[PDB]
């Protein structure tokens, strides 16, 4: 019923069996490809229009419910134009698929407040994006377009609303051994289905998550609610070691940085004031983002972790 | 970012039923005088068309000063437009040699009994659109809320339902209408949200939003952002942008879809993903050196976009080394060096260049730079990489 029931729909694994909307484009049939090797379940997908045919040898269908009621998918990856991509959302919360990552970038924004809206008045899906990479447990389940490789099963707990600078944080923490647990990314949009905390919650109640790497940057205040929560939660007696990185230190203000979010207006959303409010809370933030992986080692071995 | 003329988003208003001044456009000193004759106004503003600021104060090559001018004398309007049009104006914001300015806006002079500020964006801490609204106007409204916080007014609008008559009423009770003219602006907010919505703007800022002595409630000036992503439906709006005042590289890597934001560095840097490639700019000044911009290629990228970029970076004087980083991606590293080496080649280009490759098949990517001969240095990571760039420029 509450939107904050569905979190936990957000810890995709070995089980999770996937759908993929825009199944039949270009972006979907290639990511499908790389989904397939890396062993997701992907189990078929739609294209409205296109059902009763079978694309990479798997079923296509016209609906999503269709899907998944023939499947039983518990998760939908969305890669269809942002012309439509808000009906494909849509489609899929009716279809009370448990997880929606897309993976669209350029829906306007009001379609996102639209979907939004009807997303915060249900419990049974939950949304992460648009116009983020998706969400992957290592050597269990990716959905999204993350290099496989670059992954390793293992402690860290990874949300960020970058794509690429988040595969710098998985490349740093799987080089210094210490894998990582889920990674998942949100998003640079300003209207979007899961936030920092959404995914807090899930790492900090998450028996293999023994650290966390939250990677934000300028825009919004998603990253001071971020601190708050970890202020209430993760101040003790609980404490799971938990290092930063906040993009766009140098960002001159009311330009959007490539991502629709990613802007300083008003003088609200600047890079310091994210900065200081995670201090506060607790996290180490590391100013280079080269240095994410040693930063959360150091803290390992401070508390006799590694 | 679409940049409207005061002429179009006005327009766009009164084409969408909000109250703005009586207004033409002018092309010619002759046109701009029957536009005078037309508007059939006590009082005529003549205002140059120029997206800078500072207009007021501005001066033309034509030796006349001042973008902005007021008459009585519809036959003024038409010698001041024949001193304007074809000229260059010059402000306080403008390239050293000004503006040349085709066209200008002829309205009709109202006064201003009273101005207040009214706003309505998109607001992700309320996931949605709010009115805002403040009886202190002319002023900009960052300031207000500095001192005076208790006098800026929120309502949240629910996307669904629309905005509801007691909202509209409210807001211009808080503004300080009174009585008819409360209904009267109230009307104007309800109008001035569907029109936010119609053209699928993040922000649509009245300020001021006012009366006249004579008891009218008009928009007196207004400034609008509008959602990039909604384009495809608003190809017209879009078209109307005028991006002769922009920085031309940022012009021409529009045209490829390149996001490119000039800044004042002399160490250029190309990188696929917004995040990584703000971490990079940040990077590079925590390592003491200047970005000279933000490039953007997106994270999916292609060997033309790699080209595109090198022959943009091309446009820049003060370009000194160029650092690539480009990490994730569909497309293998092998095929991104051989771009860079070509691009290299075929531009001509001198400057020495920190290249960081990480991903599918490195090795070989690795193998094709240092075989090229060109000035390539290959980092370890974004940290040895932004060193390297540092040390590849002038003090």
């Amino acid at each position: 019923c509450s939107y904050t029931a569905s979190r936990k729909h957000l810890y995709v694994d070995k089980n999770t069996k996937v759908i993929c909307q825009g199944f039949t484009g270009k972006q979907g049939t290639f990511h499908s490809q790389q989904a397939l090797e890396y062993g997701t379940n992907l189990v078929g997908g739609t294209t409205p229009g296109k059902g009763g045919k079978t694309h990479l040898g798997l079923p296509v269908f016209n609906t999503v419910k269709e899907a998944k009621e023939q499947t039983g998918a518990t998760a939908s990856v969305i890669y269809v134009p942002p012309p439509f991509a808000a009906a494909a959302i849509n489609e899929a919360i009716d279809a009370e698929v448990p997880l929606v990552v897309c993976i669209t970038e350029g829906i306007p924004q009001q379609d996102m407040v639209r979907v939004k809206h009807r997303l915060l008045r249900q419990g049974k899906t939950r949304l992460i994006g648009p116009n983020c990479p998706g969400v992957i447990n290592p050597g269990e389940c990716k959905i999204g377009i993350m290099p496989g490789h670059i992954h390793k099963k293992g402690r860290i707990g990874i949300v960020s609303r970058s794509g690429t600078l988040t595969y710098e944080a998985v490349h740093q923490t799987t080089q210094v051994g210490l894998g990582q647990s889920l990674c998942v990314g949100i998003g640079g949009d300003p209207f979007n289905g899961t936030d920092f905390t959404d995914c807090l919650e899930i790492f900090l109640n998450d028996p293999a998550t023994e650290g966390i790497i939250l990677i934000g940057e300028i825009g919004g205040n998603a990253e001071e609610n971020a601190a708050e929560f970890l202020k209430q939660h993760n101040s003790g007696p609980k404490s799971k070691p938990v290092v930063s990185f906040i993009a766009g230190l140098t960002a001159p203000p009311g330009r959007r940085m490539g991502h629709a979010g990613a802007i300083i207006a008003g003088g609200k959303g600047g890079a310091k004031e994210k900065i200081t409010a995670l201090q506060s809370a607790g996290v180490v933030v590391s100013m280079s983002p080269a240095q994410l992986g040693t930063t959360i080692y150091k803290e390992f071995e401070k508390r006799k972790m590694l | 970012m679409v940049n409207l003329q005061e002429y179009q988003s006005k327009k766009l208003m009164s084409d969408n039923g909000v109250k703005v001044q009586r207004f033409f456009v002018a092309d010619t000193a002759n046109e701009a005088l029957e536009a005078a004759k037309r508007l059939n106004a006590k009082e005529i503003v003549l205002k140059a068309q120029i997206l800078a600021g500072g207009r007021g104060k501005g001066v033309f090559s034509s030796g006349l000063k001042g973008g902005v001018h007021l008459t009585k004398d519809p036959e003024v309007v038409g010698q001041l437009a024949k001193q304007m049009i074809g000229y260059n104006l010059a402000t306080k914001q403008t390239p050293k040699e000004g503006v040349k300015v085709n066209k200008v806006m002829v309205a009709e002079a109202l006064d201003i009994s009273r101005e207040t500020y009214l706003a309505i964006l998109m607001d992700r801490s309320c996931n949605g659109p709010v009115l805002v609204g403040s009886p202190q106007g002319g002023v900009d409204i960052e300031e207000v809320a500095a001192s005076n916080p208790e006098l800026i007014f929120k309502e949240q609008i629910d996307i669904i339902e629309g905005i509801k008559d007691s909202q509209a009423q409210r807001m211009a009770e808080n503004l300080g209408f009174l009585g008819p003219l409360q209904n009267q602006a109230a009307d104007q907010i309800k109008k001035l949200y569907n029109l936010f919505l119609k053209i699928d703007a993040t922000q649509v800022e009245v300020n001021p939003f006012g009366e006249t002595p004579e008891g009218q409630v008009v928009c007196f000036d207004a400034k609008i952002n509008f959602d990039d992503n909604a384009e495809f439906r608003q190809k017209d709006i879009f078209a109307m942008d005028d991006k002769s005042e922009n920085e031309p590289i940022e012009n021409e890597a529009a045209k490829y879809d390149l996001k490119y934001i000039g800044l004042d560095g002399n160490i250029a840097c190309f990188v696929n993903g917004a995040g990584l490639a703000m971490a990079t700019c940040d990077i590079i000044f925590l390592n003491g050196g200047k970005p000279a911009n933000f490039l953007d290629l997106g994270g999916g990228v292609k060997e033309s976009q790699v080209y595109q970029a090198f022959k943009l970076l091309t446009a820049d004087p003060k370009v000194e080394a160029i650092l690539v980083n480009i990490f994730g991606g569909i497309v293998n590293c092998a095929i991104i060096a051989n771009g860079i080496t070509k691009a290299c080649r075929e531009l001509e280009l001198k400057v020495p260049l920190v290249v960081r490759l990480e991903g599918t098949n490195v090795h070989e990517a690795q193998n094709i730079l240092t075989n090229s001969g060109l000035p390539i240095t290959s980092a370890v990571d974004l940290e040895d990489a932004a060193k390297k760039a540092v040390a590849s420029v002038t003090k």
